[PDB]
Protein backbone atom coordinates (compact mmCIF):
# COMPACT_ATOMS: atom_id res chain seq x y z
CA UNK A 1 0.00 0.00 0.00
CA UNK A 2 3.19 2.29 -0.06
CA UNK A 3 3.20 5.61 -2.59
CA UNK A 4 -0.98 5.95 -2.60
CA UNK A 5 -1.52 1.92 -3.41
CA UNK A 6 -4.18 -0.38 -1.13
CA UNK A 7 -4.51 -3.67 0.05
CA UNK A 8 -8.19 -5.02 -0.63
CA UNK A 9 -9.60 -8.26 0.62
CA UNK A 10 -10.10 -10.82 -1.86
CA UNK A 11 -12.79 -12.32 0.61
CA UNK A 12 -14.69 -9.00 0.66
CA UNK A 13 -14.36 -8.82 -2.93
CA UNK A 14 -15.70 -12.77 -3.34
CA UNK A 15 -18.60 -11.56 -1.52
CA UNK A 16 -19.66 -8.31 -4.11
CA UNK A 17 -17.57 -5.62 -2.15
CA UNK A 18 -17.63 -3.16 -4.75
CA UNK A 19 -18.61 -4.93 -7.35
CA UNK A 20 -20.43 -3.00 -10.44
CA UNK A 21 -22.71 -3.56 -13.80
CA UNK A 22 -21.79 -2.13 -16.70
CA UNK A 23 -23.68 -1.17 -19.62
CA UNK A 24 -22.79 -0.67 -23.20
CA UNK A 25 -24.82 0.24 -25.98
CA UNK A 26 -24.32 -0.03 -29.79
CA UNK A 27 -25.91 2.14 -32.47
CA UNK A 28 -26.45 1.32 -36.38
CA UNK A 29 -28.98 2.30 -39.11
CA UNK A 30 -30.24 1.22 -42.27
CA UNK A 31 -28.60 3.91 -44.44
CA UNK A 32 -30.31 4.82 -48.11
CA UNK A 33 -27.62 6.22 -50.58
CA UNK A 34 -29.93 8.35 -52.37
CA UNK A 35 -32.75 5.87 -54.91
CA UNK A 36 -30.53 3.40 -55.94
CA UNK A 37 -28.16 1.92 -53.07
CA UNK A 38 -29.84 0.89 -49.95
CA UNK A 39 -28.56 -1.36 -46.78
CA UNK A 40 -30.74 -4.20 -44.47
CA UNK A 41 -29.72 -5.94 -41.77
CA UNK A 42 -28.77 -9.53 -42.38
CA UNK A 43 -27.06 -12.17 -41.08
CA UNK A 44 -24.28 -12.46 -44.23
CA UNK A 45 -22.64 -15.30 -46.18
CA UNK A 46 -19.50 -16.11 -46.80
CA UNK A 47 -20.82 -17.01 -50.33
CA UNK A 48 -22.45 -13.49 -50.82
CA UNK A 49 -20.62 -10.96 -48.84
CA UNK B 1 -9.55 -0.53 -73.17
CA UNK B 2 -6.53 0.54 -70.83
CA UNK B 3 -3.79 -1.00 -68.88
CA UNK B 4 -4.68 -3.50 -66.48
CA UNK B 5 -2.93 -2.45 -63.15
CA UNK B 6 -4.76 -5.38 -61.04
CA UNK B 7 -3.08 -6.49 -57.81
CA UNK B 8 -4.08 -10.08 -57.21
CA UNK B 9 -2.55 -11.92 -53.71
CA UNK B 10 -2.12 -15.42 -54.28
CA UNK B 11 0.62 -17.25 -52.01
CA UNK B 12 3.21 -18.80 -54.04
CA UNK B 13 4.04 -21.86 -51.87
CA UNK B 14 1.00 -23.13 -51.50
CA UNK B 15 -0.20 -22.31 -55.41
CA UNK B 16 -4.28 -22.88 -54.89
CA UNK B 17 -5.85 -20.50 -57.23
CA UNK B 18 -7.94 -18.98 -55.92
CA UNK B 19 -6.41 -18.71 -52.42
CA UNK B 20 -7.83 -18.75 -48.67
CA UNK B 21 -7.21 -15.22 -47.46
CA UNK B 22 -7.22 -13.72 -43.99
CA UNK B 23 -6.84 -10.27 -42.98
CA UNK B 24 -5.41 -9.60 -39.55
CA UNK B 25 -6.32 -6.41 -39.18
CA UNK B 26 -5.18 -5.79 -35.41
CA UNK B 27 -1.89 -7.22 -36.63
CA UNK B 28 -1.46 -5.29 -39.62
CA UNK B 29 -1.37 -8.75 -42.07
CA UNK B 30 -2.82 -10.25 -45.23
CA UNK B 31 -1.93 -14.08 -44.32
CA UNK B 32 -2.79 -17.54 -46.07
CA UNK B 33 -5.64 -19.10 -44.24
CA UNK B 34 -3.37 -22.70 -44.83
CA UNK B 35 0.01 -22.57 -44.76
CA UNK B 36 0.21 -18.81 -42.69
CA UNK B 37 2.74 -17.31 -45.22
CA UNK B 38 2.17 -13.62 -45.02
CA UNK B 39 1.56 -11.97 -48.22
CA UNK B 40 1.55 -8.40 -47.33
CA UNK B 41 2.36 -6.54 -44.35
CA UNK B 42 2.28 -2.73 -42.94
CA UNK B 43 -1.40 -2.62 -44.83
CA UNK B 44 -3.07 0.69 -43.39
CA UNK B 45 -6.50 1.04 -42.35
CA UNK B 46 -9.88 16.98 -40.35
CA UNK B 47 -6.94 16.52 -43.55
CA UNK B 48 -10.01 16.15 -46.32
CA UNK B 49 -13.74 16.65 -46.90
CA UNK B 50 -16.46 14.21 -48.13
CA UNK B 51 -18.97 14.52 -51.21
CA UNK B 52 -21.31 12.51 -53.21
CA UNK B 53 -20.68 11.36 -56.42
CA UNK B 54 -24.08 10.58 -57.03
CA UNK B 55 -25.89 13.78 -56.95
CA UNK B 56 -22.60 15.94 -57.58
CA UNK B 57 -20.33 13.43 -59.82
CA UNK B 58 -16.91 14.74 -59.98
CA UNK B 59 -16.58 18.81 -58.83
CA UNK B 60 -14.17 19.58 -56.67
CA UNK B 61 -14.85 23.92 -55.21
CA UNK B 62 -13.68 25.56 -52.64
CA UNK B 63 -14.89 28.51 -50.98
CA UNK B 64 -13.83 32.32 -50.32
CA UNK B 65 -14.89 33.87 -46.27
CA UNK B 66 -13.36 35.87 -44.17
CA UNK B 67 -10.52 34.85 -41.43
CA UNK B 68 -9.25 35.92 -38.22
CA UNK B 69 -8.01 39.29 -40.30
CA UNK B 70 -9.22 39.93 -43.52
CA UNK B 71 -9.96 43.04 -45.16
CA UNK B 72 -13.73 43.30 -46.81
CA UNK B 73 -11.80 44.61 -50.35
CA UNK B 74 -9.94 41.45 -51.02
CA UNK B 75 -12.86 39.25 -50.15
CA UNK B 76 -15.38 41.41 -51.87
CA UNK B 77 -13.34 41.52 -55.34
CA UNK B 78 -12.04 37.85 -54.96
CA UNK B 79 -15.71 36.23 -55.23
CA UNK B 80 -16.65 39.01 -57.84
CA UNK B 81 -14.03 37.29 -59.83
CA UNK B 82 -14.66 33.92 -58.93
CA UNK B 83 -18.31 34.00 -60.31
CA UNK B 84 -16.96 34.87 -63.46
CA UNK B 85 -16.29 31.42 -64.09
CA UNK B 86 -17.59 30.06 -67.44
CA UNK B 87 -16.80 25.86 -66.58
CA UNK B 88 -18.66 25.71 -63.83
CA UNK B 89 -21.69 28.21 -65.23
CA UNK B 90 -23.15 24.77 -65.88
CA UNK B 91 -22.95 22.78 -63.31
CA UNK B 92 -24.52 25.67 -61.04
CA UNK B 93 -27.46 25.69 -62.61
CA UNK B 94 -28.28 22.00 -61.31
CA UNK B 95 -26.78 23.13 -57.99
CA UNK B 96 -29.41 25.91 -58.03
CA UNK B 97 -32.28 23.73 -58.77
CA UNK B 98 -30.85 21.15 -55.92
CA UNK B 99 -30.67 24.30 -53.09
CA UNK B 100 -34.86 25.00 -54.36
CA UNK B 101 -35.49 21.40 -54.20
CA UNK B 102 -34.63 21.32 -50.60
CA UNK B 103 -36.14 24.68 -49.83
CA UNK B 104 -39.36 23.24 -50.88
CA UNK B 105 -38.70 19.46 -49.83
CA UNK B 106 -37.64 21.92 -46.20
CA UNK B 107 -40.97 23.61 -46.13
CA UNK B 108 -42.91 20.46 -46.69
CA UNK B 109 -41.16 18.68 -43.31
CA UNK B 110 -40.46 15.77 -46.12
CA UNK B 111 -37.75 13.45 -44.55
CA UNK B 112 -34.24 13.52 -45.83
CA UNK B 113 -34.87 10.49 -48.07
CA UNK B 114 -37.32 12.34 -50.25
CA UNK B 115 -35.24 15.27 -50.86
CA UNK B 116 -32.04 12.75 -51.93
CA UNK B 117 -34.41 10.83 -54.28
CA UNK B 118 -35.90 13.77 -55.43
CA UNK B 119 -32.18 15.94 -56.24
CA UNK B 120 -31.29 12.47 -57.91
CA UNK B 121 -34.35 12.16 -59.74
CA UNK B 122 -33.67 15.38 -61.27
CA UNK B 123 -30.03 14.96 -62.26
CA UNK B 124 -31.22 11.85 -64.41
CA UNK B 125 -33.71 13.45 -65.94
CA UNK B 126 -32.26 17.12 -66.59
CA UNK B 127 -30.49 17.74 -69.73
CA UNK B 128 -32.50 15.69 -72.24
CA UNK B 129 -34.42 16.21 -75.24
CA UNK B 130 -37.46 15.26 -74.16
CA UNK B 131 -38.01 18.44 -70.78
CA UNK B 132 -37.08 21.08 -72.78
CA UNK B 133 -39.96 22.85 -73.33
CA UNK B 134 -41.62 22.51 -69.92
CA UNK B 135 -41.09 24.61 -67.08
CA UNK B 136 -38.79 24.27 -64.10
CA UNK B 137 -41.76 24.38 -61.94
CA UNK B 138 -43.02 21.22 -63.23
CA UNK B 139 -39.48 19.27 -63.09
CA UNK B 140 -38.99 19.92 -59.72
CA UNK B 141 -43.18 19.40 -58.62
CA UNK B 142 -42.52 15.89 -60.38
CA UNK B 143 -39.69 15.08 -59.21
CA UNK B 144 -40.46 15.60 -55.80
CA UNK B 145 -43.39 13.77 -56.08
CA UNK B 146 -41.12 10.96 -57.53
CA UNK B 147 -38.95 11.03 -54.40
CA UNK B 148 -41.69 10.58 -51.77
CA UNK B 149 -43.01 7.74 -53.76
CA UNK B 150 -39.70 6.12 -53.95
CA UNK B 151 -39.52 6.33 -50.29
CA UNK B 152 -42.64 5.17 -49.32
CA UNK B 153 -44.28 8.65 -47.72
CA UNK B 154 -45.88 9.25 -50.97
CA UNK B 155 -47.70 12.20 -51.68
CA UNK B 156 -51.18 13.50 -53.75
CA UNK B 157 -50.70 15.78 -56.68
CA UNK B 158 -52.95 18.42 -54.55
CA UNK B 159 -50.71 18.05 -51.84
CA UNK B 160 -47.70 19.04 -53.72
CA UNK B 161 -49.51 21.73 -55.89
CA UNK B 162 -50.50 23.25 -52.25
CA UNK B 163 -46.26 24.34 -52.65
CA UNK B 164 -45.24 24.58 -56.37
CA UNK B 165 -47.40 26.66 -58.08
CA UNK B 166 -48.04 24.15 -61.63
CA UNK B 167 -51.51 23.35 -63.09
CA UNK B 168 -52.54 19.54 -63.47
CA UNK B 169 -52.30 19.28 -67.42
CA UNK B 170 -48.41 20.32 -67.36
CA UNK B 171 -47.74 18.10 -64.04
CA UNK B 172 -49.16 14.96 -65.31
CA UNK B 173 -47.14 15.28 -68.70
CA UNK B 174 -43.92 15.53 -66.85
CA UNK B 175 -44.20 13.09 -64.65
CA UNK B 176 -44.89 10.82 -67.59
CA UNK B 177 -42.09 12.10 -69.43
CA UNK B 178 -39.73 11.39 -66.39
CA UNK B 179 -41.00 8.08 -65.73
CA UNK B 180 -39.66 7.19 -69.10
CA UNK B 181 -36.94 8.86 -68.90
CA UNK B 182 -36.36 6.60 -65.52
CA UNK B 183 -37.34 3.71 -67.28
CA UNK B 184 -35.24 3.99 -70.30
CA UNK B 185 -31.98 4.26 -67.77
CA UNK B 186 -32.47 1.34 -65.94
CA UNK B 187 -32.65 -0.77 -69.19
CA UNK B 188 -29.87 0.63 -70.68
CA UNK B 189 -28.29 2.22 -67.49
CA UNK B 190 -33.59 -0.59 -60.20
CA UNK B 191 -36.84 2.31 -60.46
CA UNK B 192 -40.14 1.05 -59.60
CA UNK B 193 -41.57 -1.41 -57.14
CA UNK B 194 -45.40 -1.86 -56.55
CA UNK B 195 -45.20 1.55 -54.63
CA UNK B 196 -44.96 3.38 -58.74
CA UNK B 197 -48.40 2.28 -58.98
CA UNK B 198 -51.01 5.84 -58.78
CA UNK B 199 -53.31 3.84 -56.66
CA UNK B 200 -51.36 3.01 -53.49
CA UNK B 201 -54.42 4.55 -51.50
CA UNK B 202 -53.11 2.78 -48.14
CA UNK B 203 -50.48 4.85 -47.63
CA UNK B 204 -52.81 7.99 -47.79
CA UNK B 205 -54.94 7.28 -44.66
CA UNK B 206 -52.70 7.62 -41.70
CA UNK B 207 -52.04 11.65 -42.80
CA UNK B 208 -55.44 12.29 -43.67
CA UNK B 209 -56.50 10.32 -40.43
CA UNK B 210 -53.81 12.73 -37.91
CA UNK B 211 -55.75 15.91 -39.72
CA UNK B 212 -58.45 14.95 -38.13
CA UNK B 213 -57.34 13.93 -35.35
CA UNK B 214 -58.71 10.28 -34.86
CA UNK B 215 -57.27 7.85 -32.46
CA UNK B 216 -54.90 5.07 -34.11
CA UNK B 217 -57.80 2.02 -33.76
CA UNK B 218 -60.00 4.28 -36.60
CA UNK B 219 -56.83 4.49 -38.60
CA UNK B 220 -56.34 1.01 -38.86
CA UNK B 221 -60.24 0.05 -39.33
CA UNK B 222 -60.15 2.97 -42.10
CA UNK B 223 -57.10 0.35 -43.51
CA UNK B 224 -58.79 -2.46 -43.96
CA UNK B 225 -61.95 -1.10 -44.91
CA UNK B 226 -60.15 0.70 -47.69
CA UNK B 227 -58.18 -2.43 -48.68
CA UNK B 228 -61.31 -4.29 -49.13
CA UNK B 229 -62.76 -1.34 -50.62
CA UNK B 230 -61.02 -2.92 -54.09
CA UNK B 231 -63.24 -5.75 -54.74
CA UNK B 232 -66.09 -3.33 -55.38
CA UNK B 233 -66.57 -2.20 -59.20
CA UNK B 234 -68.33 0.13 -58.46
CA UNK B 235 -66.26 2.06 -56.18
CA UNK B 236 -62.82 1.13 -57.35
CA UNK B 237 -62.71 2.85 -60.41
CA UNK B 238 -62.91 6.16 -58.21
CA UNK B 239 -59.89 8.03 -57.45
CA UNK B 240 -57.74 6.95 -54.37
CA UNK B 241 -58.58 10.04 -52.55
CA UNK B 242 -61.99 9.56 -52.79
CA UNK B 243 -61.22 5.74 -51.71
CA UNK B 244 -59.64 6.59 -48.57
CA UNK B 245 -61.34 9.17 -47.68
CA UNK B 246 -65.00 7.75 -47.80
CA UNK B 247 -63.24 4.59 -45.83
CA UNK B 248 -62.29 7.29 -43.42
CA UNK B 249 -65.60 8.96 -43.02
CA UNK B 250 -66.97 5.37 -43.02
CA UNK B 251 -65.62 4.37 -39.53
CA UNK B 252 -65.67 8.03 -38.58
CA UNK B 253 -69.60 7.24 -38.06
CA UNK B 254 -68.83 3.53 -36.99
CA UNK B 255 -67.04 4.51 -33.95
CA UNK B 256 -69.11 7.28 -33.17
CA UNK B 257 -66.61 10.47 -33.56
CA UNK B 258 -68.52 13.37 -33.71
CA UNK B 259 -67.15 14.91 -37.02
CA UNK B 260 -69.53 16.12 -39.64
CA UNK B 261 -68.57 15.10 -43.40
CA UNK B 262 -68.50 19.05 -43.92
CA UNK B 263 -65.15 19.53 -41.73
CA UNK B 264 -64.22 15.84 -43.48
CA UNK B 265 -64.35 17.30 -46.47
CA UNK B 266 -63.14 20.81 -46.04
CA UNK B 267 -59.99 19.58 -44.07
CA UNK B 268 -59.04 17.27 -46.74
CA UNK B 269 -60.04 19.46 -49.85
CA UNK B 270 -62.95 16.84 -50.67
CA UNK B 271 -66.63 18.25 -51.86
CA UNK B 272 -68.64 17.20 -49.34
CA UNK B 273 -71.52 15.52 -51.98
CA UNK B 274 -68.71 12.90 -53.18
CA UNK B 275 -67.96 11.95 -49.75
CA UNK B 276 -71.73 11.12 -48.97
CA UNK B 277 -72.32 9.82 -52.81
CA UNK B 278 -69.57 7.66 -52.49
CA UNK B 279 -70.76 6.56 -48.80
CA UNK B 280 -73.74 5.35 -49.92
CA UNK B 281 -71.90 2.46 -52.38
CA UNK B 282 -69.65 1.93 -49.46
CA UNK B 283 -73.11 0.86 -47.60
CA UNK B 284 -74.76 -2.39 -49.33
CA UNK B 285 -71.16 -4.11 -48.72
CA UNK B 286 -70.58 -2.78 -45.13
CA UNK B 287 -70.17 -7.02 -43.59
CA UNK B 288 -67.53 -7.15 -45.98
CA UNK B 289 -66.15 -3.55 -45.16
CA UNK B 290 -65.59 -3.59 -41.37
CA UNK B 291 -63.16 -5.85 -39.70
CA UNK B 292 -64.26 -9.22 -38.25
CA UNK B 293 -62.48 -9.20 -35.09
CA UNK B 294 -63.76 -5.62 -34.06
CA UNK B 295 -67.77 -6.47 -34.78
CA UNK B 296 -66.75 -9.93 -32.77
CA UNK B 297 -65.60 -7.85 -29.74
CA UNK B 298 -68.05 -6.10 -29.28
CA UNK B 299 -66.58 -2.23 -30.14
CA UNK B 300 -68.22 -1.71 -33.09
CA UNK B 301 -71.89 -3.18 -34.55
CA UNK B 302 -73.02 -1.96 -37.96
CA UNK B 303 -76.87 -0.73 -36.59
CA UNK B 304 -74.68 2.43 -35.94
CA UNK B 305 -74.14 3.34 -39.81
CA UNK B 306 -76.79 5.27 -40.75
CA UNK B 307 -78.59 3.87 -43.63
CA UNK B 308 -80.50 5.78 -46.58
CA UNK C 1 -40.20 -14.53 -38.76
CA UNK C 2 -38.77 -13.68 -35.72
CA UNK C 3 -40.92 -12.15 -32.22
CA UNK C 4 -40.47 -9.20 -30.67
CA UNK C 5 -42.45 -6.94 -28.08
CA UNK C 6 -43.91 -3.82 -27.59
CA UNK C 7 -42.02 -1.41 -25.62
CA UNK C 8 -45.62 0.42 -24.30
CA UNK C 9 -48.35 -2.33 -24.02
CA UNK C 10 -46.20 -5.63 -23.74
CA UNK C 11 -47.90 -6.77 -26.77
CA UNK C 12 -45.80 -10.20 -28.58
CA UNK C 13 -45.57 -9.66 -31.81
CA UNK C 14 -44.03 -11.26 -34.99
CA UNK C 15 -42.33 -9.46 -37.81
CA UNK C 16 -40.85 -10.68 -41.06
CA UNK C 17 -38.24 -8.86 -43.01
CA UNK C 18 -41.28 -7.17 -45.05
CA UNK C 19 -43.15 -6.39 -42.14
CA UNK C 20 -43.11 -2.24 -40.57
CA UNK C 21 -42.03 -1.91 -37.44
CA UNK C 22 -44.64 -1.08 -35.27
CA UNK C 23 -47.31 -2.23 -33.13
CA UNK C 24 -49.95 -3.98 -34.67
CA UNK C 25 -51.92 -3.18 -31.36
CA UNK C 26 -51.29 0.20 -30.10
CA UNK C 27 -49.19 2.04 -32.94
CA UNK C 28 -45.79 2.35 -30.93
CA UNK C 29 -42.94 2.74 -32.94
CA UNK C 30 -40.54 0.23 -30.53
CA UNK C 31 -39.88 -2.88 -30.45
CA UNK C 32 -38.06 -5.26 -28.38
CA UNK C 33 -36.49 -8.08 -29.49
CA UNK C 34 -38.04 -11.31 -27.56
CA UNK C 35 -34.74 -13.16 -24.91
CA UNK C 36 -33.38 -16.22 -26.42
CA UNK C 37 -35.08 -19.38 -25.73
CA UNK C 38 -31.53 -21.40 -25.13
CA UNK C 39 -30.50 -21.86 -21.82
CA UNK C 40 -27.10 -19.56 -20.96
CA UNK C 41 -24.75 -20.55 -18.01
CA UNK C 42 -23.22 -18.70 -14.64
CA UNK C 43 -21.01 -19.33 -12.19
CA UNK C 44 -22.10 -18.09 -9.03
CA UNK C 45 -18.70 -16.58 -8.33
CA UNK D 1 -48.31 34.91 -52.95
CA UNK D 2 -48.04 32.00 -51.41
CA UNK D 3 -47.63 32.23 -47.29
CA UNK D 4 -46.63 28.81 -47.10
CA UNK D 5 -43.10 29.42 -48.82
CA UNK D 6 -42.82 33.03 -47.48
CA UNK D 7 -42.60 31.97 -44.16
CA UNK D 8 -39.63 28.74 -43.94
CA UNK D 9 -40.15 27.39 -40.53
CA UNK D 10 -37.25 25.42 -41.05
CA UNK D 11 -35.30 28.69 -40.41
CA UNK D 12 -35.83 28.87 -36.38
CA UNK D 13 -36.27 24.72 -36.12
CA UNK D 14 -32.49 24.29 -37.57
CA UNK D 15 -30.77 27.42 -35.71
CA UNK D 16 -32.50 26.09 -32.33
CA UNK D 17 -31.47 23.02 -32.87
CA UNK D 18 -28.05 22.96 -34.38
CA UNK D 19 -27.36 25.98 -31.36
CA UNK D 20 -28.07 23.84 -29.18
CA UNK D 21 -26.73 20.15 -30.45
CA UNK D 22 -23.09 22.05 -31.09
CA UNK D 23 -21.70 24.65 -28.41
CA UNK D 24 -21.98 27.06 -31.06
CA UNK D 25 -24.01 29.67 -30.11
CA UNK D 26 -24.72 31.50 -33.55
CA UNK D 27 -25.88 31.04 -37.12
CA UNK D 28 -18.99 31.09 -28.29
CA UNK D 29 -18.70 27.65 -27.76
CA UNK D 30 -19.00 24.88 -25.32
CA UNK D 31 -22.64 26.38 -24.06
CA UNK D 32 -24.28 23.16 -24.92
CA UNK D 33 -22.79 20.23 -23.21
CA UNK D 34 -23.79 16.37 -23.47
CA UNK D 35 -25.28 16.16 -19.27
CA UNK D 36 -23.28 13.70 -17.06
CA UNK D 37 -24.92 10.48 -15.99
CA UNK D 38 -22.45 8.75 -14.07
CA UNK D 39 -23.57 9.23 -11.27
CA UNK D 40 -26.71 11.22 -9.27
CA UNK D 41 -24.24 14.26 -8.04
CA UNK D 42 -22.58 14.65 -11.32
CA UNK E 1 1.02 -12.84 17.11
CA UNK E 2 0.09 -9.65 18.28
CA UNK E 3 1.42 -6.55 16.26
CA UNK E 4 3.47 -4.18 18.28
CA UNK E 5 2.12 -1.21 17.52
CA UNK E 6 -2.15 -0.21 17.12
CA UNK E 7 -3.73 0.18 14.10
CA UNK E 8 -6.40 2.80 13.99
CA UNK E 9 -9.33 0.89 12.87
CA UNK E 10 -13.26 1.46 11.49
CA UNK E 11 -15.60 2.29 8.90
CA UNK E 12 -14.53 4.84 5.80
CA UNK E 13 -16.95 5.52 3.19
CA UNK E 14 -15.02 4.94 -0.23
CA UNK E 15 -15.80 5.38 -3.83
CA UNK E 16 -14.97 3.10 -6.64
CA UNK E 17 -13.73 5.50 -9.31
CA UNK E 18 -14.40 5.05 -13.00
CA UNK E 19 -10.67 4.70 -14.65
CA UNK E 20 -10.30 0.56 -14.24
CA UNK E 21 -6.97 -1.03 -15.85
CA UNK E 22 -9.09 -3.48 -18.00
CA UNK E 23 -9.79 -0.61 -19.84
CA UNK E 24 -6.29 1.19 -19.83
CA UNK E 25 -4.25 -1.87 -20.40
CA UNK E 26 -3.03 -2.07 -23.99
CA UNK E 27 0.26 -3.65 -26.07
CA UNK E 28 0.89 -3.36 -29.78
CA UNK E 29 3.82 -5.68 -31.19
CA UNK E 30 2.74 -4.86 -34.94
CA UNK E 31 -1.08 -3.44 -36.24
CA UNK E 32 -2.68 -1.19 -38.70
CA UNK E 33 -0.99 2.19 -39.83
CA UNK E 34 -2.18 5.51 -40.89
CA UNK E 35 -2.99 5.96 -44.48
CA UNK E 36 -1.07 9.44 -45.30
CA UNK E 37 2.49 9.29 -43.01
CA UNK E 38 2.25 5.54 -42.57
CA UNK E 39 2.90 5.37 -38.72
CA UNK E 40 0.77 3.22 -35.69
CA UNK E 41 -2.32 4.47 -35.50
CA UNK E 42 -3.67 6.59 -32.76
CA UNK E 43 -5.79 4.79 -30.24
CA UNK E 44 -6.21 1.69 -28.00
CA UNK E 45 -9.59 1.08 -29.14
CA UNK E 46 -8.13 0.90 -32.87
CA UNK E 47 -5.04 -1.64 -32.06
CA UNK E 48 -2.64 1.66 -32.14
CA UNK E 49 1.01 2.59 -30.97
CA UNK F 1 -29.85 -2.76 -4.78
CA UNK F 2 -31.05 -5.53 -2.95
CA UNK F 3 -29.64 -6.77 0.79
CA UNK F 4 -26.33 -8.57 0.17
CA UNK F 5 -26.38 -11.87 1.08
CA UNK F 6 -23.16 -11.98 3.70
CA UNK F 7 -21.39 -9.59 5.50
CA UNK F 8 -18.43 -8.13 3.25
CA UNK F 9 -15.72 -8.39 6.09
CA UNK F 10 -16.69 -11.69 8.17
CA UNK F 11 -19.74 -13.46 6.04
CA UNK F 12 -22.16 -13.51 8.26
CA UNK F 13 -25.38 -14.38 6.97
CA UNK F 14 -27.29 -10.93 6.86
CA UNK F 15 -29.62 -11.43 3.94
CA UNK F 16 -32.28 -13.27 6.07
CA UNK F 17 -32.96 -10.41 8.97
CA UNK F 18 -33.85 -7.56 6.60
CA UNK F 19 -37.33 -7.94 6.81
CA UNK F 20 -37.08 -8.95 10.56
CA UNK F 21 -35.06 -5.15 10.88
CA UNK F 22 -37.86 -3.45 9.46
CA UNK F 23 -40.57 -4.69 11.33
CA UNK F 24 -39.12 -4.38 14.42
CA UNK F 25 -38.26 -0.79 13.61
CA UNK F 26 -42.09 -0.81 12.26
CA UNK F 27 -44.15 -2.24 14.61
CA UNK F 28 -42.23 -2.66 18.14
CA UNK F 29 -40.56 1.02 17.43
CA UNK F 30 -37.36 0.03 18.44
CA UNK F 31 -34.34 2.29 17.54
CA UNK F 32 -32.31 0.88 15.14
CA UNK F 33 -29.21 0.29 17.57
CA UNK F 34 -31.54 -2.23 19.57
CA UNK F 35 -32.87 -3.41 16.53
CA UNK F 36 -29.46 -4.49 15.10
CA UNK F 37 -28.61 -6.04 18.54
CA UNK F 38 -31.72 -7.97 19.04
CA UNK F 39 -30.98 -9.66 15.55
CA UNK F 40 -27.61 -10.66 16.59
CA UNK F 41 -25.33 -8.12 14.78
CA UNK F 42 -22.72 -7.50 17.28
CA UNK F 43 -19.64 -6.98 15.21
CA UNK F 44 -19.48 -3.42 13.82
CA UNK F 45 -18.94 -5.00 10.40
CA UNK F 46 -22.02 -6.45 10.44
CA UNK F 47 -24.06 -3.61 11.86
CA UNK F 48 -23.22 -1.00 8.86
CA UNK F 49 -24.01 -3.91 6.40
CA UNK F 50 -27.95 -3.53 7.28
CA UNK F 51 -27.82 -0.05 8.64
CA UNK F 52 -26.50 1.28 5.71
CA UNK F 53 -28.18 -0.35 2.86
CA UNK F 54 -30.47 1.14 0.76
CA UNK F 55 -33.66 -0.94 -1.02
CA UNK F 56 -33.12 0.04 -4.29
CA UNK F 57 -35.20 -2.61 -5.41
CA UNK F 58 -38.31 -1.11 -4.01
CA UNK F 59 -38.17 1.60 -6.36
CA UNK F 60 -37.17 -0.66 -9.54
CA UNK F 61 -40.78 -2.61 -8.82
CA UNK F 62 -42.27 1.05 -9.62
CA UNK F 63 -41.50 0.54 -13.31
CA UNK F 64 -43.97 -2.14 -15.51
CA UNK F 65 -42.62 -5.50 -16.67
CA UNK F 66 -40.82 -4.95 -19.85
CA UNK F 67 -42.10 -8.73 -20.73
CA UNK F 68 -45.71 -10.27 -18.85
CA UNK F 69 -45.97 -13.80 -19.59
ZN1 LIG G 1 -0.17 -20.68 -48.53
ZN1 LIG H 1 -48.02 -2.00 -28.47
ZN1 LIG I 1 -19.56 -9.01 9.78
Amino acid sequence: NQEDSMIMNQSSIDRGLFRSLFFRSYMDQEKKYGMSITETFEKPQRTNT
Amino acid sequence: RGPNLNIVLTCPECKVYPPKIVERFSEGDVVCALCGLVLSDKLVDRVGEASNPLLDGNNLSTRIGKGETTDMRFTKELNKAQGKNVMDKKDNEVQAAFAKITMLCDAAELPKIVKDCAKEAYKLCHDEKTLKGKSMESIMAASILIGCRRAEVARTFKEIQSLIHVKTKEFGKTLNIMKNILRGKSEDGKIDTDNMSGAQNLTYIPRFCSHLGLPMQVTTSAEYTAKKCKEIKEIAGKSPITIAVVSIYLNILLFQIPITAAKVGQTLQVTEGTIKSGYKILYEHRDKLVDPQLIANGVVSLDNLPGV
Amino acid sequence: TLKYICAECSSKLSLSRTDAVRCKDCGHRILLKARTKRLVQFEAR
Amino acid sequence: FNMKLAINAKTITSGLKYALATGNWGERAGVSQVLNRYTYSS
Amino acid sequence: KKLMAQIFFGPTYYQRLRHMVDDKIHARARGPMQVLTRQPVEGRSRDGG
Amino acid sequence: MIVPVRCFSCGKVVGDKWESYLNLLQEDELDEGTALSRLGLKRYCCRRMILTHVDLIEKFLRYNPLEKR
